[PDB]
């Protein structure tokens, strides 16, 4: 089916945030791993490859609408030194991709692309769950320090 | 994240209304019960606790909007005497908060929060399609076998 | 059975309480879980259900004894605002409970009415041995530990 | 094999009255499901369902006869509005499609179409014991009256 | 509930073509068995069942809205002679019947009828699958050329 | 541990290679499936499931060697637009990367950095063996032809 | 089959190291657990189980290559006082066991000893990517969480 071409545009600019996503997510998630923080690392493992699953929906619905899926671009990675920086870093992306997929959303309702915004409601609610978990990580770091924070995600289980 | 403003107040009327069932649908299937009718007491037991669930989703919504939920304030209750009646109440206090849905729903649609959209249409869909359906149906099944043949069924 | 007036609106402002219970654990739980404190959360969930269960056993009590349950009114509640706060909200509303179970129990042996007595000796029975003795053990580990090893405990 | 004209024909209208027949039985179990009477529904929908094998099977006929199967008309539908009235026109329809059925499998034995006509007679067989069911059901009607038998149909087991 | 007359009407819209949706997909996997392309059969087949229970739903919801399901109107059916052209019908009845759909998604916005909304969302996504099985079918008999194609038809799993 | 700087850097460029793999193979796979060509898609979402696995490996090896994984670089995808153009962009991206790591491997052994040069010899074999398959599907290609080697991918098993 | 004399005496100085980290690793072990550190003594025991793996390896070899194996000769043990202490020790002695075993495998390419070469890569991946790691990471987190948080884990 021909998609419009603002749609396909504003899915290729998801597909270029949810590709930078992964990347982060997974040095992230590596970094961890590098510290012995193996709880951290199974979460930000998940995460990238969730962001892993919602970059292939995103591709296979550009080429479904006969558009060119730009795997090619990534924005810029923002990477912490530390736990806390790091959390932050994620923090920002997935607010920032937050805004896109809502203005996604709504041009896609402008559009009658209603199945590309069931598609990009999927990825906002799995994106808006983990905002909800790094903010609660923050709070806890807030709660029971950044020491007593870090022991907890010692073990990955 | 920071939810707007009207729509956290939206979703605590929403919770408001939700806890009320809650109540209203728990001592509707007490008094079902305290008639020996186990079929409507557990029916009305289980929106109830599905009432808890939505009220719970809701709590759990307007925390992570950084608002606060108000499980204070309650609706008054409309409590039958009579089971035609006590179907009645639960029918007009189902088409209340699925119009009140439909609102905070148009609501949630112009203020861009999306996610908090299909929160509220599992809710719409549950209240529509889970209890104000069966309450229409258990209505008009007391119209066609008559009330006494009706309640026998409910035993 | 014609249940004595007085059981009956000491049965209904036991209800009231229960029900002010549930609602205090409810936003309380949901308050712990949108901080990440699951085990808090868990905890205070079961407690709101097992409050649930007790309004359940005195809605059923006050329709047996003929009365109207009163599921309308409700109390103030105390919410809190960080973790200790609101574990002493439910210390203290479960201190006021427990004090006004023992009354009603009194009055229960006074009025003869027995059954009404064990129903609220089991009451009383969770009251004690189930919540207050968790949060009394709860204030005394973040008085041992500190509050940030016991935080780091409930996530 | 090329069957006859005739009883490419008569295969044909009796497709056609089965179709009818799935449309307003289905219409039927889901005005009776409206109405919470499930055991109603349970057995229209089957009904509904076994009138679907017989166009299935009919329309394989009439494609195994070299001939064009006709589902794009459909005979006039008897909708009722309460229970006693859709089981009559049910009994209606039934009973037209009884005598349709005869037709055939005697213009079937005419032109020495056997396997044919044992595909009208499995269809006549099923045809008929609905018959007896809502001859059965106006019986029951008669003798419990139509409050407690649509009392019996609330439970669909 | 007491539905919008509109959104009743664009439901009973819907249904008309669900309908015939299901009449041509099931002529077509007939076709297609008559023929021993037994996995083009099996495809048109429960592409059919689909569309079987997108009526389903359109009927149950126009009932519960408190209007009359007309399953008594169908479209003109459009029946191909070959595989490529059965396969361009159906195509363009897909196409035909999803911007029928996404209008019926507007105006059930519109009116605030949103489980209407969420069904009729539900039916798209379903019929927009198979416009990307339709396309992909396309795109292999252009690819392999329709010997290949149809020979890779002939088993059904 | 601390690596040699010499030996981040080639770790670092094998792992941009890499992600380009990955990119590129995924980028293909999905044009794959959006053609039908099943049996395609299976194989090169599972060669970039592996390349996949080879870049963690290049991550938590760099990580290790106290250096700085580069995930923000990626090299030039090529893109083909039919099946034989992707395959042989598919065959020159790992010639190139087979190249590299064999340059990774002589610097690893020449800087004793012995278990870097044992992850770099896994990633070769795994390489050689897609550089393998990609020759034989060539081969395949000039044996039944185009449109009977296509034929055959429709089915992913 | 003859083995290069270099390339024995190589094995040799291996066999050496492997035996004097085993000796080291089960002190350490029973250090750990005399002070209630279980989930150290229960790693370290193990680590001290592989170094005697790879010393069978490479006794194995020795002997294969017609060599004598040198189980009597001992390296200086270097014991910590204090957890840290012994995981730097730990440490250390992981750093310089991986010096000597690239020399070695230097030597095996030279000397076209391919095979021993492999045998001593399998125990420079054990080395590096077993403990080597691992003790780097224990010592980040004891630098993150602190020592008593790191100590609290460990038990
Ligand atoms: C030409 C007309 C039709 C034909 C030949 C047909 C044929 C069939 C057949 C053979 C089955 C499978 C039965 C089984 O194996 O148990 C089926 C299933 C079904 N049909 Fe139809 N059908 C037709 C029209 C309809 C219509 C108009 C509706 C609803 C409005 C409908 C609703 C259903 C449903 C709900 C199912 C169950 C889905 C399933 O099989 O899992 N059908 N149909
Ligand atoms: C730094 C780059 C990446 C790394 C390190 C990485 C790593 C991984 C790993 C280890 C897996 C699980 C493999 C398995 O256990 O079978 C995985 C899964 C997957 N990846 Fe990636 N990946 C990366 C980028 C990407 C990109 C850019 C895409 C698509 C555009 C992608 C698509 C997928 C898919 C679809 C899956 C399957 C989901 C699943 O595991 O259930 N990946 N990835
Ligand atoms: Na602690
Ligand atoms: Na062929």
């Amino acid at each position: 089916m021909k998609g419009h071409p603002k749609v396909v545009g504003q899915l290729n600019r998801v597909l270029t945030c949810e590709l930078t996503a992964i990347n982060q997510y997974f040095l992230h998630a590596r970094m961890f791993k590098h510290w012995g923080l193996e709880k951290l690392n199974h979460v930000e493992y998940k995460k990238s490859i969730e962001d892993m699953k919602h970059a292939d929906k995103l591709i296979e619905r550009v080429l479904f609408l006969e558009g060119l899926p730009n795997l090619q671009q990534l924005e810029k990675l923002r990477i912490g030194e530390h736990a806390q920086e790091m959390l932050d870093c994620d923090l920002a992306m997935v607010q920032e991709q937050l805004t896109l997929l809502r203005d996604a959303i709504t041009l896609c309702e402008a559009e009658q692309d209603y199945v590309s915004r069931d598609l990009l409601e999927d990825i906002l609610e799995d994106e808006e769950e983990h905002l909800d978990w790094l903010e609660s990580q923050r709070e806890l770091i807030g709660l029971t320090g950044i020491q007593n924070y870090l022991q907890s995600q010692i073990s990955e289980s | 994240m920071k939810g707007d403003k009207d729509v956290i107040d939206a979703l605590n009327r929403l919770l408001t209304g939700e806890l009320s069932a809650m109540d209203q649908y728990f001592v509707h299937a007490h008094m079902y019960e305290d008639w020996g009718l186990n079929e409507l007491y557990e029916r009305i037991a289980h929106e109830s606790d599905d009432e808890k669930g939505h009220a719970a989703k809701l709590v759990q919504r307007i925390l992570f909007l950084e608002g606060v939920p108000n499980v204070a304030a309650r609706e008054a209750l409309n409590i039958g005497s009579n089971v035609e009646e006590m179907l009645r109440n639960d029918l007009a206090y189902e088409y209340k908060v699925a119009d009140d849905l439909r609102k905070v729903i148009a609501l949630c649609e112009q203020k861009k929060d999306y996610q908090t959209r299909e929160i509220l249409e599992v809710l719409l869909d549950d209240t529509e399609s889970d209890h104000m359906y069966w309450l229409e149906k258990q209505l008009g099944l007391i119209d066609r076998i008559g009330l006494a043949n009706y309640l026998q069924t409910k035993m």
